[PDB]
């Protein structure tokens, strides 16, 4: 249409406009109880262990908070609910390039860096704790990213609300080297040690998993799962 | 010079020939040959070997300031061929690329995403009417981590490729021919066969038999995994076990 | 050098004095008292203030009076047009000192004089620019174009209102009251008026600071006089 | 004086760059457009009939810019599909601003600005692609418009841009009816037109796409003639021209 | 020395690529522009008329503002950059100050958006020259021509395009003050200015009046051949 | 101000969204009563509750990039695709939102399977195959929709199903001026019924 | 300064070779004008 | 190579940028500089030639201080000498600031050099048409002596030569042990190469320009004292009858 | 309180309907943290990966690149158009990763775009 | 050959219209090595001949028959540097349309969009168009996809086509072998014969590259499986 305000040509990215306006209005309703709306938050407990050839990442259900990142990398997320999403589909994006160029199945700590440089992009304002794992070449890597990009590199880490029961449970019962169901039952006993007042279980393993073969793109399938009346109008259409 | 292009099929850099040639990156190619040095870089079983040609045809030279052979990353070498200026400039961009890529994805850059994008770079210069390629070729050298010793070669063009042996500079094609050669006939080359391969084809297709100091030999072990220039002392080993046999 | 400046950045690392992520970058910041002089573009807390003013239309003009005096209250823009003060001194002086230099480089463009409109409705451009910080302004430009006689009073929080009567300051209450007129008045009967409620201010004050007689005006056709 | 760039007069006042880049589309497919009492319509010739060639998207040439326009280009094709491609930006830019649809000659003129924009600042190749333009606004009814490399629109009532343009030009001139045209006797002409102007062949229903813009019931109704239609009328056209002869 | 640059001056002194912009000038179709006294009026010829073609998407003569008005010889496509942009420029000037632009101040934008583009020979001039009319807001009426250049004067009549010489010449010869005395006698002076490039007057003729305090009314054939019929009849 | 509550259920080969309507206000400040659901297909619609400057605004900016996409690919988009479209300009704002919170309910135009939708204000989609709600009233919402929802619907089960669960909800013991309007998709037809609770 | 009217029809208030900068300059121009305007629009700013 | 030769982006049909080549041979064009490398320092020694009998001495001087350690003798354009001398100094400066410690002299050529490759790649600079050596002394690392070219390659020499008549100040240079020779004696055989390939007819009333940096001045680059010169001056007067 | 007005000569002339809604008064104080962060990525990444350069090689490396960007940038599409960036993805390394200004609020498809001419010499930096 | 200078620039039509710098760059295409693309009714194959023809080279490190995503693939003739910066846009163009819509993006858009950045590098001066066309092969909506985008950057939708040298007499061999109710086997038989047709001698699986794309996605033939196809 040719606008005649507009000099230069618009760029991509986060948006911006509407942040002064939001203060204002916030501090608005606030002062009236409006109740904006809010965003969805996923806060439910989220652990993972290394075993001796591989991973267990476990997480709370009715939902689904394990993601994919990769044929040998997976993530658990708690914080935002989009955040999480956002930011691990991101990552897998970029993991898939990454592998697609080089041929070669991804690195744990190319994932790691990704998410740790992102998340300090963005100073803390996106609101996803992550729980990375997953098995290269080098071995099991478990981490565990931060909202303002800090990372952790560990053996086993808990997140969520029941996360110090299960931490207890860890510190109690995790072994170097354990096989993948005695890892699979701790990660479940420290998951339901943290809700008690079912338990999704990602295990990526080594033997399960050929770093030789060149990188092919796998195939994805998708996710997120009286009184009486007076009708005034009607009106079918077609 | 100013600028502008230069009219003619052979002359600007961004002009097609009537038969779709980019002439000036051809001309680039001749450029390699602009120094009249061969380099020669083997494929082993557990090892890669870069050997290059080292005139020195000055008594008041410092030779020890003299070397085409660079340290890329801690474990990745390369043997440069072509004019010398622009081999230490692909040299420094290959630094720094190397560099970024273990910022951002946090392990150390593969031989073939170095040689990648070294040769994306080269396309790029290719394709603009500022830029001209450089008059080089790039031998990188490295043990991967599951594949074994690597040999990729980046050319002006912006092509590059992975070899199990390669060569460049004025005896390229006598080199290629040595080394189909012996490569057809076996390939599993301990680590004292292929420094003596590339020996000999570099002593080959000059017809020269070399001294310690004629000539340079960096290597790579998946034992010792780190780029290494061999000393004089050990090139001599190698030429005297080469020539009692 | 020639390659930087073919580069035409200019950024602090292609230059001279760089040693991190910065560093002296040519002068540590010290530059020079400016690279150019006026004659081309380019915490105190202590500013001065204003007091009672008038302004009517007319049948032969637009007639401005102020309290009396020592202290600055009409503006003189220029040979043909007026400006009354409220607020900031400086805001005052300044934005119609600019008005001034933008209504003579109008003049000699076009050759013929600005109109009043077109005067405030610049004045209200250049103070609403800068609406919300703190600028005070409360001018009140008069003067006689193609038109006739024109009065606008224009604000430094954007307002640009058209009128034929206005009173701006501590005795506006009263002054606008007094301001029984009409728009055939004579010229000695209209000198009468603004004399009367200058004074109608100050009939509870007398003589003093922001006090003297009543520095009226008169705005013709070919340009103000001062009555008194 | 020369003709080495589109910044540059010759002593006489043509801008030659232009005028080589408006000889571009006399090579490109017979694209024909012809205004009715109750449509528009757009009759390209398929330029690409190759055996190997795939059953493509809806139409080769007749592009969707709108609920309300279509489009018809004849040229360069890359540049086409940019063309097009900001056609459609433009008509959605206008629709997110207004809340009403583009009226026809706004988009055709926001276009044309393109092309000119194209044609003035140096170092930039004009876009060898002319348009021909079919839709409905609630303005002036139902229009066409042409378009040619340099930015220069016009509206018609029948109008042919590509190879052979003037003789269906001529043809159409002679023997379109001002006011007394309806969609059916628009399409007879269109076949007549496209027919003695693409003689490096006999016409048949696959060397031809065809589509009429209507409306009804108050909705726009772009349609592209299925290929058991276009028979029929080139059979009408036939038997027409067996009757007439003898 | 020569041609070919838009800033090259020849030894001579000329920049020729400015003139040969206002050769391109000198090809379009004659436009007539005569300022009387409370009418002003603007005429051009319709040149090779096309049957099957909407007129009204091929007009010479544009409305800038609601007193400034336009007409132009050249190439057609610079000429509606350069008029949307005048167009644009009386709004922001209203915006700006309040008061409708005098004809000056459009045609001095105008000149000044031309002049522009006869800088920096990466770029090109407009191949247009504009005959400006209008009335200021005190109600005098203006006519005034800017070139590719990006130079403006003021004229009381005027003629830009093919045959402007030839129509120059009769108003200088017939341009008085007996043919501006009422509105009908200033269009009729129009259409007989351009009567004298036109062969088979009257469907070759686009006339657009604008009288004081009124918009632009582009005259409908049927008044176009009762004014010429007028004329016929005059001509006894 | 009250946002709205939009609502969306599914049955046997068909979907109901519904949103209240406001029949009787004369409220002031920010404006109450707007238009919250929005037909983004044959059989595809979104419901955007919250507040009416940004409803309107995201309703605008999704028709601008819905219609390009169908220009684009020449293909009627598929809900799960609005979906993504919708959480992708939602998450483009992020810091500095969109107070709207849409429901998507439509019809798969391959094998006419229902999908219903519900995102929050930065575009977190939550896919439900039984309903979803979205507004100020979630929690009594959620609670009479779980009561009153029964699988396999039919058309007019469905459409009693959504009058009752929304009726009841922003109930409050005050329908009094409170409508609700209701869309039906089928595979063959589109039923629009706006009702009034029988109190009044 | 030599005018050189051009035609009879021109006004000649409108090609003043000679202008006003300020109260107390004056220029008189030859050669191209539409530079020469730009030089005293300058010439015109700079004295305000 | 004429045809290819407008730009220093364009390649001869057998692989050679001639812009770069033509700007080796403006270094051809001025007079000669050698700088030779010793057991314990390294000195320079330039035959300047005297424009006019009004320049104040020691202007256009061609024996420039880059850091502290490090000293630059040049050839080619005078100009372009100068524009390479600032840039030296701000490469030493910057390293200097970022690393504190003096810039190792290898270090410094690579930067240099490479600068100079840098202007040997586009249509929209020229290539320098100057060439220059480097020489430092450190206790920790030896003399050391750099050559850099309009190429942009550099190399370590242990005797370099300039200009006009490098190739026969080469052939004195070789003469020479240096390799077991002090400072002193360095210097004498300096003013003596000098001396020799002056040509005296063609160019006329040259004077010398010496200076070392070694252990002789503590690491430090310095002009030769003037007694010292003078004596060099006066040996290698004796020497060339 | 940011101080600079020029006024010393604030005779700057903007174009009134161009300028759109414009308030000095907030344009002083970003609107969030993040809005400058994200406004200049690239330029902020540019001169981090320049100074890096510079302080570790030479003059030479920034200047090379700084040189490349330069010419890649300058064979493009005029304004009103949107571009590829495929040479200058290439060199700043970004032809494999998507970050969020390459899926967020795409360029491709802006909402509002200018004049072409308008454009084009706001770019010639002629206002 | 220089006709006045409408030869050297690409933003200079001549004076019949042509743009002879876009067809020079199609003389690029058609000089190199030979490509194949045929659209069975059950997928599609894409064969080409390797120009790394001899024992010295890592197969396991460079290759023509790419992936862009699970069901997309490339392949080319022309020049090798252009389509492999060709080929990371693409993988990204197609990564973005899964950010953004969460589907995989369709053969013909990212033809398209492809498509756009060739057309984008020949209209500027001051650089040169790409010297390669392009052979996407698909599978949608269950139903397989062949596209060729040349250097000018129009694309075209194909059932069968060859590129590269000697792809006339290529043409015409496919055209009189070709029928849409060919199976995928029997298309990969034509299309390595349509190869053997302008082959530079004895036809290794070692100096050929293969890949075909079903429903099951894109897949490049190991060394092995088309040693299985040669040998019938």
């Amino acid at each position: 249409m040719a606008a005649v305000s507009v000099y230069a040509p618009p760029v991509g990215g986060f948006s911006f406009d509407n942040c002064r306006r939001n203060a204002v209005l916030e501090a608005d309703f606030a002062k009236r109880g409006y109740k904006l709306p809010k965003v969805r938050k996923t806060g439910t407990t989220i652990a993972g262990v290394v075993y001796k050839d591989g991973i267990v990442l476990g997480a709370d259900t009715n939902c689904s908070k394990i993601h994919f990142i990769s044929p040998n990398i997976y993530c658990c997320g708690a914080g935002t609910a989009a955040d999480t999403d956002m930011t691990t589909q991101l990552i897998s994006s970029n993991l898939e390039l990454h592998s697609l160029s080089t041929g070669r199945l991804p690195r744990v700590v190319t994932a790691n860096r990704m998410l740790k440089q992102m998340l300090f992009r963005y100073q803390g304002y996106i609101g996803a704790a992550l729980v990375l794992g997953g098995v290269d070449v080098t071995g099991p890597h478990l981490y565990s990213i931060y909202p303002h990009g800090s990372t952790d590199k560990l053996p086993y880490v808990t997140m969520g609300s029941g996360s110090l029961a299960a931490m207890a449970v860890f510190e109690d019962k995790f072994r170097p080297d354990m096989e993948e169901e005695e890892a699979k039952n701790l990660v479940s006993e420290a998951i339901a040690a943290g809700i008690f007042n079912n338990i999704d279980l990602c295990v990526i393993s080594k033997n399960k998993l050929d770093f030789l073969r060149p990188y092919t793109v796998p195939n994805k399938k998708g996710t997120r799962l009286t009184t009486a009346v007076l009708t005034e109008k009607i009106t079918p259409l077609e | 010079m100013s600028r502008g292009s230069s009219a003619g099929f052979d002359r600007h850099i961004t002009i097609f020939s009537p038969e779709g040639r980019l002439y000036q990156v051809e001309y680039a190619f001749k450029a390699i040959n602009q120094g009249g040095l061969t380099s020669v870089a083997v494929r082993g079983k557990d090892c890669a070997v870069i050997v290059t040609q080292k005139k020195v045809p000055d008594k008041l030279l410092d030779s020890s300031t003299v070397t085409h052979l660079f340290k890329i990353t801690e474990n990745i070498g390369c043997v440069m061929t072509g004019m010398t200026a622009d081999s230490r400039s692909q040299v420094q961009r290959a630094r720094y690329e190397a560099a970024n890529w273990k910022y951002k994805y946090g392990y150390e850059i593969p031989v073939d995403m170095l040689c990648k994008r070294i040769a994306d770079i080269s396309q790029v210069y290719t394709q603009n009417a500022e830029m001209r390629p450089l008059g080089c070729c790039m031998i990188l050298i490295g043990i991967d981590e599951e594949q074994g010793p690597q040999v990729y070669k980046c050319d002006p063009a912006g092509y590059y490729c992975g070899f199990k042996a390669t060569a460049a500079g004025v005896k390229q094609t006598e080199s290629t021919s040595f080394l189909e050669k012996k490569v057809k006939k076996k390939f599993d080359w301990t680590f004292e066969q292929t420094v003596e391969t590339a020996i000999t084809c570099l002593s080959t297709v000059l017809s020269i038999d070399f001294k310690p100091s004629e000539i340079e030999v960096g290597v790579v072990t998946v034992e010792n995994p780190k780029f290494r220039i061999l000393t004089e002392a050990e090139i001599d080993a190698h030429l005297v076990a080469l020539a009692e046999r | 050098m020639a390659l930087a400046s073919v580069l035409e950045r200019p950024l602090p690392v292609n230059q001279r004095g760089f040693f991190g992520l910065g560093g002296r970058a040519d002068l540590l910041d010290l530059g020079p008292g400016s690279l150019s002089d006026g004659l081309s573009l380019a915490p105190g807390i202590e500013m001065l203030h204003g007091t009672t003013t008038l302004a009517f239309k007319f049948r032969h003009g637009v007639i401005v009076a102020a309290d009396s005096r020592t202290v600055k209250k009409v503006i003189e823009i220029n040979p043909y047009l007026l400006g009354t003060m409220a607020g900031g001194a400086a805001d005052c002086s300044f934005w119609e000192r600019l008005l001034a230099r933008q209504c003579r480089i109008y003049e000699l463009r076009n050759k013929e004089r600005i109109s009043v409109a077109a005067a405030s409705k610049l004045l209200a451009n250049m103070v609403y620019q800068y609406k919300g910080m703190g600028l005070s302004m409360g001018t009140m430009i008069c003067g006689w174009d193609k038109r006739g006689p024109g009065l606008y009073y224009v604000d430094s929080e954007g307002n640009r209102i058209s009128g034929a009567t206005f009173s701006v300051g501590s005795g506006s209450v009263y002054a606008y009251g007094v301001m029984d007129r009409g728009y055939s008045y004579d010229l000695e009967v209209e000198q009468a008026y603004d004399l009367a409620r200058r004074a109608i201010y100050q009939a509870t004050y007398r003589d003093a600071y922001s006090g003297g007689a009543v520095n009226l005006y008169h705005v013709r056709e070919d340009g103000w006089i001062r009555v008194s | 004086r020369y003709d080495s760039r589109t910044t540059i007069f010759s002593p006489e006042g043509r801008l030659y760059q232009v005028e080589y880049a408006m000889e571009a589309i006399g090579h490109a497919g017979t694209c024909l457009g012809i205004l009715a009492n109750d449509g528009v319509l757009l009759a390209a010739e398929r330029r690409n009939i190759h055996k190997l060639l795939d059953e493509v998207f809806f139409s080769e040439k007749i592009y969707k810019l709108n609920e309300d326009m279509a489009c018809s280009v004849a040229g360069i094709t890359s540049d086409a599909n940019v063309l097009t491609n900001e056609l459609r930006l433009i008509a959605q830019r206008y629709l997110l601003q207004y809340q009403e649809p583009i009226p026809c000659e706004q988009l055709v003129t926001a276009l044309c600005d393109i092309k000119q924009a194209y044609t003035q600042f140096g170092g930039k190749r004009p876009f060898g692609v002319s348009l021909l333009y079919i839709g409905w606004d609630k303005h002036y009814g139902f229009q066409l418009y042409q378009s040619d490399p340099s930015g220069n629109y016009g509206g018609w009532k029948a109008t042919c841009i590509g190879n052979n343009s003037a003789a269906a030009v001529s043809m159409l001139k002679q023997d379109y009816k001002e006011g007394e045209m309806t969609l059916k006797s628009a399409l007879a002409l269109a076949i007549k037109v496209l027919n003695k102007t693409m003689d490096v062949s006999k016409l048949s229903a696959e060397k031809v796409e065809i589509a009429t813009l209507t409306r009804e019931n108050g909705k726009t109704v772009i349609r592209v003639l299925k290929q058991k239609e276009v028979e029929q009328l080139i059979k009408k056209h036939e038997e027409e021209e067996a009757k007439a002869e003898r | 020395s020569y041609d070919r640059a838009i800033t090259v001056f020849s030894p001579d002194g000329h920049l020729f690529q400015v003139e040969y912009a206002q050769e391109a000038v000198k090809k379009g179709s004659t436009a007539v522009g005569v300022r009387g006294r409370d009418i002003v009026v603007l005429g051009v010829e319709k040149k090779s008329v096309a049957k099957l073609q909407d007129e009204r998407t091929v007009r010479k003569i544009c409305a800038l503002d609601d007193n400034v008005c336009m007409a132009f010889a050249g190439l057609t496509a610079d000429a509606r950059i350069v008029i949307n942009r005048a167009r644009v420029e009386c709004q922001s000037h209203r915006l700006t100050v309040e008061d409708p632009v005098t004809v000056e101040y459009i045609t001095r934008y105008i000149a000044s958006l031309k002049q522009r583009y006869t800088q920096s020979n990466g770029r090109r001039p407009f191949g247009i020259s504009a005959l400006i009319v209008g009335f200021d807001f005190d109600g005098t009426p203006r006519l005034y021509q800017t070139d590719p250049s990006g130079t403006y004067h003021a004229w009381k009549a005027n003629a830009i395009g093919r045959g402007a010489k030839s129509v120059r010449e009769f108003l200088e010869k017939n341009y008085t003050d007996e043919a501006i005395e009422t509105d009908d006698l200033t269009i009729k002076l129009v259409i007989k200015a351009l009567l004298e490039v036109v062969q088979s007057g009257g469907k070759n003729i686009e006339l657009a009046v604008m009288r004081r305090d009124q918009s632009l009314k582009i005259l409908n054939p049927e008044e176009i051949e009762k004014y010429v019929a007028e004329i016929e009849k005059e001509k006894e | 101000y009250n946002g709205g509550a939009v609502m969306a259920m599914k049955g046997k080969n068909c979907v109901a969204i519904a949103a209240d309507r406001r029949f009787g206000i004369q409220a002031q400040m920010v404006t109450t009563d707007f238009q919250k659901i929005f037909p983004m297909g044959d059989r595809l619609y979104i419901g955007l509750a919250g507040l009416a400057t940004d409803v309107q605004t995201v309703a605008q900016r999704l028709k601008f990039r819905l219609n390009l996409y169908e220009l684009k690919e020449g293909r009627q988009i598929k809900p799960y695709t609005l979906m993504s479209m919708v959480a992708n300009l939602l998450y483009e704002k992020r810091f500095g939102p969109y107070y709207t919170e849409p429901v998507i309910a439509g019809l798969d135009p391959k094998t006419f399977k229902p999908f219903i939708c519900s995102l929050d204000l930065i575009g977190c989609p939550m896919v439900t195959d039984d309903f979803v709600v979205s507004g100020t009233c979630a929690e009594q919402m959620y609670g009479m929709c779980e009561s009153l929802w029964e699988p396999n619907m039919d058309p007019d089960h469905l459409f009693e199903t959504i009058s009752q669960a929304m009726l009841n909800a922003v109930d409050r013991d005050a329908v009094s001026g409170m409508g609700v309007i209701v869309h039906i998709i089928e595979k063959d037809k589109i039923t629009t019924r706006t009702l009034k609770a029988r109190m009044d | 300064v030599e005018k050189r009217i051009t035609s009879p029809l021109m006004e000649p208030s409108s090609i003043e070779k000679i202008v006003e900068i300020d109260a107390h300059i004056g220029c008189a121009m030859s050669g191209l004008i539409a530079d020469a305007k730009t030089l005293i629009d300058k010439a015109r700013v700079e004295t305000q | 190579g004429t045809g290819y030769d407008l730009s220093a982006s364009t390649f001869s049909p057998d692989g050679r940028v001639f812009q770069v080549e033509y700007a080796m041979k403006a270094v051809e064009n001025s007079s000669t500089a050698i700088g030779i490398r010793c057991k314990d320092g390294v000195v320079f020694g330039v035959e300047k030639l005297v424009l006019s009998k009004l320049y104040e001495e020691g202007s256009n001087k061609r024996l420039f201080n880059v850091d502290r350690h490090v000293g630059m003798a040049v050839a080619g354009l005078l100009a372009d000498a100068r524009s390479l001398a600032d840039i030296a100094r701000e490469e030493a400066s910057n390293f200097r600031s970022n690393f504190g410690y003096n810039i190792p002299l290898k270090h410094l050529a690579d930067r240099v050099a490479m600068y100079v490759h840098a202007y040997t790649l586009y249509s929209a600079v020229r290539p320098f048409g100057c060439s220059f050596m480097l020489g430092s002394y450190s206790v920790n690392d030896g003399a050391q002596l750099y050559m850099i070219d309009p190429s942009g390659v550099s190399y370590g020499y242990w005797g370099c030569a300039i200009g006009k008549a490098r190739q026969a100040a080469k052939t004195e240079i070789e003469k020479l042990q240096m390799k077991e020779m002090t400072c002193r004696d360095i210097v004498k055989e300096v003013a003596k190469i000098i001396y020799i390939v002056h040509d005296e007819v063609k160019d006329k009333a040259f004077e010398l320009e010496l200076s070392w940096v070694g252990e002789l001045t503590n690491g430090r680059h310095e002009i030769v004292p003037k007694d010292i010169r003078e004596e060099a001056e006066k040996y290698a007067k004796e020497s060339l009858k | 309180p940011v101080t600079e007005l020029s006024a010393s000569g604030p005779f700057e002339s903007h174009d009134l309907l161009r300028k759109g809604f414009s308030c000095v008064k907030n344009e002083l104080l970003p609107s969030h943290p993040l809005e400058l962060s994200e406004k200049n990525f690239q330029l902020n990444q540019d001169k981090m990966n320049f100074s890096t350069l510079r302080n570790i090689q030479g003059l030479f490396a920034p200047l090379k690149l700084q040189m490349e960007f330069k010419a890649v940038q300058q064979v493009q599409r005029l304004p009103f158009l949107s571009s590829s960036n495929l040479s200058l993805d290439v060199l700043r390394g970004n032809d494999e990763t998507i970050g969020f200004e390459d899926i967020l609020n795409d360029p491709s498809q802006s909402e509002v775009m200018g004049e072409p001419h308008l454009m084009v010499e706001y770019k010639l930096g002629l206002l | 050959m220089a006709e006045r200078g409408y030869s050297f620039s690409l933003t200079t039509f001549s004076p019949s219209g042509k743009l002879v710098q876009i067809e020079y760059a199609l003389a690029a295409v058609a000089g190199g090595a030979p490509s194949v693309g045929i659209k069975a009714a059950n997928g599609v194959v894409l064969a080409t001949e390797k120009k790394q023809k001899s024992i010295l080279y890592d197969e396991r490190s460079v290759h023509k028959v790419e992936p862009i995503t699970k069901h997309i693939g490339l392949v080319y003739s022309g020049m090798g540097p252009d389509y492999r910066v060709l080929v990371h846009r693409a993988r990204k163009l197609a990564q973005q349309y899964y950010l953004v819509y969460q589907e995989p993006i369709p053969t013909a858009q990212l033809v398209q969009r492809v498509a756009s950045v060739m057309q984008e590098y020949t209209q500027s001066g001051g650089v040169r168009p790409f010297g390669v066309s392009l052979l996407i092969c698909g599978w949608n909506e269950g139903r397989p996809y062949l596209f060729q985008s040349d250097p000018s950057g129009a694309y075209f939708a194909w059932k069968a086509t060859a590129m590269g040298k000697n792809y006339v007499n290529g043409k015409t061999f496919l055209e009189k072998r070709y029928n849409e109710d060919l199976e995928l086997e029997d298309a990969i038989h034509t299309a390595i014969l349509t190869l053997k047709e302008s082959f530079e001698g004895q036809m290794t699986e070692d100096n050929i590259e293969v890949g075909i794309c079903n429903e099951a996605g894109f897949r490049r033939l190991t060394p092995t499986e088309v040693k299985d196809y040669l040998a019938a």
